[PDB]
Order: C-alpha cells, then structure tokens, then sequence
C-alpha cells in the first residue's frame, strides 16, 4: 500500500517534501510500535489526511448546502447558462426559482375540495453562497498581488458595492454540468439540473 | 514531549493533527502551520481548546481583525512576545525595546533576535507558537503578504534558544491555493452537518437560557409545583431543535444565525408557556405558531411622500426603464439594474404625467429625493448637480412606484 | 348537467387560471381566454361523460383544470401519495382531531386504496414503498417531525 501511494505521488507531483510532509502525520500518531506497523502496513491514514485536503474544495462545499440554498444555486445556475455572457442577478434568480417552484405545483394535481419562500427569506441564502464562493461579482479581481495595488483599490469605490442587493451582477463557479455530475440524482430538484 | 489532547466534538481528526506539528522540541515542530475553514468553523474555538488543556506551551494570540493592517500586526508581535517572556521568565536581567520602533519585518526580526540574545542564558531550546486568527480576514491585505511569514525564523539565528513556531487560521480556499507547493501542512476545517450544528446548539446555548429572567418570572407566575432540571433541560432543548428544523433552509448551517434567531424569539416563546404547555410541547408548538412562520429577523404608507414627489418619481421610474425611442410616440428590462437619464427627460414626462411648470417646489422635491436617496447620481464625493457630466437613475424597486401609482391613480402598468 | 358547487369551484380556478396566465406588466393574458372558461366545463363534461352521471361534481372540475394548465417509485404514485397524506393531515389540524404516527397513516392510506391491490403479495410491497415516500419527505421537510414522531406541514 506504500509502495502504491508512493506511486501515485510520483506520477502525480514531483515535490519530495510533499510527500515527506504527508508521512509526518502517520508517524506522529503513531502510539506504539504495532500500532505503528499496522499502519504503515494498512497505510489507511493517508487516505483520510487525502481526503480532509479535499474536504473545502468545491465538491466539499456544496455537499454541505441546504435544499433552499441548493435550489437557488441551480436557479442561478440556469439564468447563468441562459446568458450569453453568463451573467445573473437576484432578480432573475428569484423569477427562476419562483417558476420552478410553481411548476413543481402544478405537476402536483390538485384535490377537489411546497413552499416559496419571500423575496426578503432569500437574502440571507443569497448572502450565505455569495460568501462561500459559489457566486461571484462580475469582474472581481479579488485578493490582489501586492500593497500599492491594495492601496489603490481600497481607494477606490466600487459600483458594484454601491447598487442594491438586488441587482448586483454574479458570475458563476460550478456550471450546471459540474452540479448534475455532482448533485444526487435523489434529490428533488436534480430533476432541473437540466435545462 | 507528549502533548494531550482534548476531545473536541467534530474535530478529533484536527485536535490529532494539532497535537501534531506542536510539542515541547523545537526540533520536531515545523516553521509554519495552517489551519483553514470557512467561519463557523470552530477553528479559534479548537485551537483554543487544545491549548488551554497543555499550558507549558508558550502560546501568544493575537487577532488582525482588530489589527487593521499590517503594521499593527507586526508592532503586536513584539509587544506581546515581549512582554509573554516577562511573565514566563523575569529573573533574567533584560532591557526593553520599544515595540514602537517596529516599521518594517526586517526591524521585527532584528528585535527578536536582540530580545532572543537577551534570553541566550537559558538552559534549554524551547518553543514560541506566534499564534494569528483568521491571516486572511486582515482589511488591508494582499498577496504577497503572507510570504513574508513565512519565510521568516531562517533569518533568526538557529543558536537561539527561544524559537519561534508561527500559527496561522485562515477562511477563503482561494488563498491557500496560491501557496500549495510551498507544501506547508495544512489542517482543514468543513463546514458542520445539520446533525452536528444541532447538537453543538444543544451542548453550548442550553443553560444559558435555561435560566434566563424571563423564565424565571414565567416558572413563579405559572406556579410549576414538580418542576425539575431535567424538565428545564428538555424544555429548552426542544427549542432549538424547532428552531433548527423551521429555519435550517433559510440560515443554511450557520450557528451564529440560529443563535440570533433563539435569542430574539426565546423571550416570546417563553410568553406562550403555561400550566398546560409543559409537558406537552406540542402544545407549545401549536400554539406559538407564528413565530415559527416568519423569520423575524427584519429590523421592524410605508413611503409618505408630497404628491409632487410622488409623481416625480414615477416619471423617474419611467425614464430609467423605458427607451428613449418611445419618448416621441407614447406619450405624444425590469430585471437589470436601471438606465440612466438625463433632468431634461425626467422633467418633461412629469409636465406629461401629473394630473405644473416650474416653480422652485419641483426642483426642491426633487433636491428632497436626492438626499433620500430614492434617486441615485453618478458620483460619491464632492456633489456638483449642476455640472453637466452627472446622469441620474432611479434607486427605488418596482413593488414601491406600484403603491406610488396606486396612492396616486396612477397606470403605470398600462405603458409597459 | 353543472351541480351548483360547481359553480362556485369553477369561477374559483378561472380566476386562478386568469391569474397565472396574467403577465408580469400589462393585464392582457394569452393563453386563457373566455373561450377556456367554456373549455372547462366541455372538458368536464367529456370526463363525466366517460362515466354514468349526468351531474359533474368538483372532481371533475379538477381534472380539466390540470390538464389544461399542464401546457424506486413512479413519479405519479409518489405525488399521487402525497396529495392523500398531506391533505389528511392539513385536515385534522384544522379540525383538531387527535395526532397519529406515521405508522398510522402508512395503515391509513392503504385502506383508500383496498380494491388497487391485486393480492396481499402486493400489500408488502405498497406498505414497502409507503415509508420511502414519508422519508422523502421528511428528508426535505415537507412534513416536519415533532418528537413515535408527529407529523406537521413545514412553511
Ligand atoms: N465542536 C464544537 N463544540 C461546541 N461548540 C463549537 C464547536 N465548534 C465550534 N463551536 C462554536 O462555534 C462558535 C463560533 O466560534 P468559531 O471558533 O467557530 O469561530 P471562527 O470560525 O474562528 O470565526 P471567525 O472566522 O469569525 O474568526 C463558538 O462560540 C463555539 O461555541
């Protein structure tokens, strides 16, 4: 199992101290000296320590999103597709996912004698994947390279920062290809990861 | 050399990895260390945790979000270490250099080397774990900060008894990318699952509220006779847990938004709490209904404008969205954000609109919703309306000029 | 021939047909005109014309209305499920009957449909395939759990 994982890091990258600084943990842990060949032996570990490297990368993140935020992201994801320049807004998000809640309804018959959530509801959803970097602004340039430039955009203002909530202008990280290879195909809205 | 380890929920693998990368040998420890996750992480909660269970580790905590920029980090650095070698070690006659003096990184590490000479008579090699919270959320930071950490204790000498092992706690994925084949080691933090985000709820904010003044009146005005702890425990449990399962589509996995929500509607649910509502939440339930039915984390006729500000700004409304090409024949894009415009527009549809020349009142109406802001300007400092150069755009959405059109009988709606 | 409550159904869904068929700005519609009104009732009368009675009942009402808007388990039994069970609970909540466990409404639905089962081989698996619709939605909250569990429509 070593000798595979050792494998893997050569064909994989070439820097020696990446793997010496993977091996670290295996030996740290270690608590006694079986507890130390069934490890090297097993050689499990650096699967967890592979796997938690990955854990805040886009897969990981939006594992973690809830069926609101997960149903605004592909409504975004939609208007963004739609575009020809990809862009999207909250209005337009708001518009989709209204839709598609009510298309879900009428799929549903009616009984002779689910929920949309209000525009104001939505903020904080919207707030929460503008954080976690599914979304962002039209052309941010993001952490810059060096002071005078951070000087220099600290000086400046931004319309973006300065138009309403409303109608800032997204693009968007995860296309709507990555999230119906990613998406559960259990989950209710899977259905539109489609177009 | 052995370090124990606190058994901190939902991070065991990083509490192992921290007891890992950090112990009494200098040696065995590396120059720098990351720990990385988003907020609402539990990265300053379990970095904390597991230094307050080993105190022989020299630790010194410092946060940039209080530390605008970068100069105060690096001022604070020799100040607290300073300052932390005093209260460790005080016999050693030493003299002070004034953290003050401190300009430049190459100043910092010249003062460290001085204050490490000073300390030279020391027995043993020992460890100084330089701690920093949250490296990325410093408000005047850019790229090429962070390489400046990190290759930093090579220009101390190596003699040195006192060695610096640096600790970093960052947010975004984006920052660390620039600097993976550095091949630093890295500790990661994933967001909670909704069953550990309530179940950290449950342990931390439970007690706190269980004995809050407001129960404390409600137990005595209900005159609850067999009332135990548990039954206070398991009262209050049930509110998070309702809390949770209301509002988990909204907040997201956040604690710090359940947390706000508990906090505002505790004291009215607690309101609804009688004789006959203990022992049967449901009841509870069923009766506090509408508390569970809207947020109600909003902060609070909801305009009351002159009738020439009411007009004005439905002409306003109507040149930001209709194009200039139906000016000659109507009167004769909701979606985006709104178009600019010109006064001599703006003027012209309110003389075609309202139900009035020029008299100072208009002008100062519309002077008025300037500086409410419901229309905006193409400027931020040093406001010259009257240079030509300024444009001006409507800053109102469409559910308010409908209200405005309604109040004032107005058919908006009949020109788009 | 219309029953008289079916009047009454039918102006209710030509105003919500009216509604959603109303565009964003302008108040003219397009595809639901008068014409549809009548739409409805010749589609209901072909419904109920497929069938001995001469009295169109609400029911049928329904039926045209789907279908003209419209313009593991089987999607059709899964909402098909859902409709019964949801509407049963909404009903004695505001009616304030006393709560019933899931197991309860499992048993619950499986009496309305007793002539659907061919045989008691078929019971095991519906009874199956029950609870799988009843975590489906619990798994996106649409029948919130209050702790044997009670089950409550989410907002
Ligand atoms: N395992 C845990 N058990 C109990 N509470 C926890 C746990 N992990 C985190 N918390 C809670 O998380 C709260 C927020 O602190 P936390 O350490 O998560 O902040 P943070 O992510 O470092 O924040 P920031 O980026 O703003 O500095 C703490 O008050 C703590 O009670």
């Amino acid at each position: 199992n070593l000798n595979r994982h050792i494998r893997m890091n050569f064909e994989t990258f070439r820097s020696l101290p990446t793997l010496k600084n993977s091996i670290i943990p295996l030996v740290a842990t270690s608590k006694n000296f079986g507890s130390l060949c069934t490890a090297i032996k097993s050689c499990s570990f650096l699967d967890i320590y592979n796997k938690n490297q990955l854990s805040n990368n886009l897969t990981g993140r939006l594992q973690s999103l809830s069926d609101l935020e997960l149903a605004i992201l592909i409504s975004a994801a939609r208007v963004a597709l739609r575009a020809k320049d990809g862009s999207f807004n909250f209005n337009l998000a708001y518009a989709e996912y209204e839709k598609m809640i009510k298309a879900i309804n009428s799929r549903i018959p009616t009984v002779a004698p689910i929920k949309l959530w209000l525009k104001k509801d939505v903020k904080n959803v919207w707030e929460n994947l503008v954080q976690l970097d599914f979304f962002t602004e039209k052309s941010a340039v993001g952490l810059r390279d060096n002071a005078t430039a951070a000087f220099y955009a600290s000086n400046y203002q931004f319309q973006g920062t300065m138009i309403p909530f409303d109608l800032r202008s997204y693009q968007m990280q995860i296309i709507l290809q990555e999230l119906r290879r990613i998406i559960p195909k259990s989950n209710m809205y899977y259905s539109w990861t489609q177009l | 050399m052995n370090v124990t380890t606190p058994e901190v929920a939902f991070r065991e693998y990083q509490t192992n990895c921290l007891a890992s990368y950090i112990s009494a040998d200098p040696d065995i420890t590396p120059s720098n260390l990351i720990l990385q996750g988003y907020s609402g992480t539990g990265k300053t909660y379990t970095l904390k945790k597991y230094f307050n269970a080993n105190p022989n580790l020299h630790a010194v905590w410092l946060e940039p979000v209080e530390l605008v920029s970068w100069k105060p980090l690096l001022q604070a650095i020799a100040r607290t270490v300073q300052y932390k070698l005093k209260t460790l070690y005080p016999n050693i006659p030493t003299t002070d250099y004034d953290p003050l003096q401190v300009e430049e990184p190459f100043l910092l590490v010249k003062t460290l080397h001085n204050i490490f000479v000073q300390y030279e008579s020391l027995q043993e090699k020992t460890c100084l774990f330089l701690i920093l919270d949250g490296f990325d959320s410093l408000q005047d930071l850019d790229a090429a900060l962070f390489n400046k950490y990190i290759k930093l204790n090579e220009l101390l000498p190596k003699d040195s008894k006192i060695n610096i092992k640096f600790i970093y706690t960052m947010l975004e994925t984006s920052f660390l990318q620039r600097y993976s084949t550095h091949c630093i080691p890295t500790v990661m933090f994933p967001r909670y699952n909704v069953d550990e985000v309530s179940t950290i709820l449950v342990m931390s904010r439970c007690g706190e509220l269980m004995e809050d003044s407001c129960l404390r009146k409600r137990i005595i005005e209900e005159q609850i006779t067999d009332c135990t702890d548990d039954q206070f425990q398991n009262v209050a449990a049930n509110f998070i847990h309702l809390i949770v399962q209301a509002f988990h589509s909204y907040t997201g996995n956040d604690i710090f938004a359940l947390n706000d929500l508990i906090d505002f509607k505790w004291p009215k649910y607690v309101s609804r709490i009688t004789k006959e509502n203990i022992f049967e939440p449901l009841a509870l339930y069923k009766s506090a209904i509408k508390l569970f039915l809207s947020t109600d984390d909003n902060l609070s006729q909801t305009y009351d404008l002159s009738i020439i500000s009411k007009y004005l700004l439905i002409a306003s409304y109507i040149c930001s969205y209709l194009e200039p090409r139906y000016d000659a024949s109507i009167f004769s894009p909701r979606y985006l954000q709104p178009s600019l415009f010109a006064i001599e527009r703006l003027l012209a549809i309110f003389q075609a609109i309202f139900p009035m020349k020029a008299n100072i009142e208009v002008f100062q109406n519309l002077s008025e919703l300037h500086t409410l802001k419901l229309i905006a300007t193409t400027m931020n400092k040093n406001i010259d309306y009257l240079s030509p150069k300024v444009r001006w755009k409507v800053n109102v959405p469409w559910e308010i000029i409908k209200e405005i059109s309604e109040s004032v009988h107005f058919n908006i709606s009949d020109y788009f | 021939i219309l029953t008289k409550e079916a009047r009454s159904y039918l102006v209710e869904k030509y105003k919500e047909l009216r509604k959603d068929d109303a565009q964003g700005f302008s108040r003219s519609s397009y595809r639901i005109t008068v014409r549809q009104l009548e739409s409805m009732i010749r589609l209901s009368e072909a419904i109920a014309r497929a069938n001995c009675v001469d009295e169109i009942t609400p029911s049928f009402i329904a039926e045209a209305y789907d279908l003209l808007r419209q313009s593991t388990v089987t999607y059709d039994k899964y909402v098909s499920m859902m409709n019964m069970i949801v509407r049963k609970i909404a009903e004695v909540d505001r009616e304030g009957a006393e709560e019933l466990t899931a197991v309860d409404i499992v048993d619950w639905y499986l009496l309305q449909k007793e002539n659907d089962l061919g045989s008691l081989a078929e019971y095991w698996e519906e009874r199956r395939l029950a609870f799988k619709v009843i975590k489906r939605l619990v798994k996106d909250r649409i029948l919130m759990e209050i702790h044997k569990t009670v089950y409550v429509i989410h907002p």
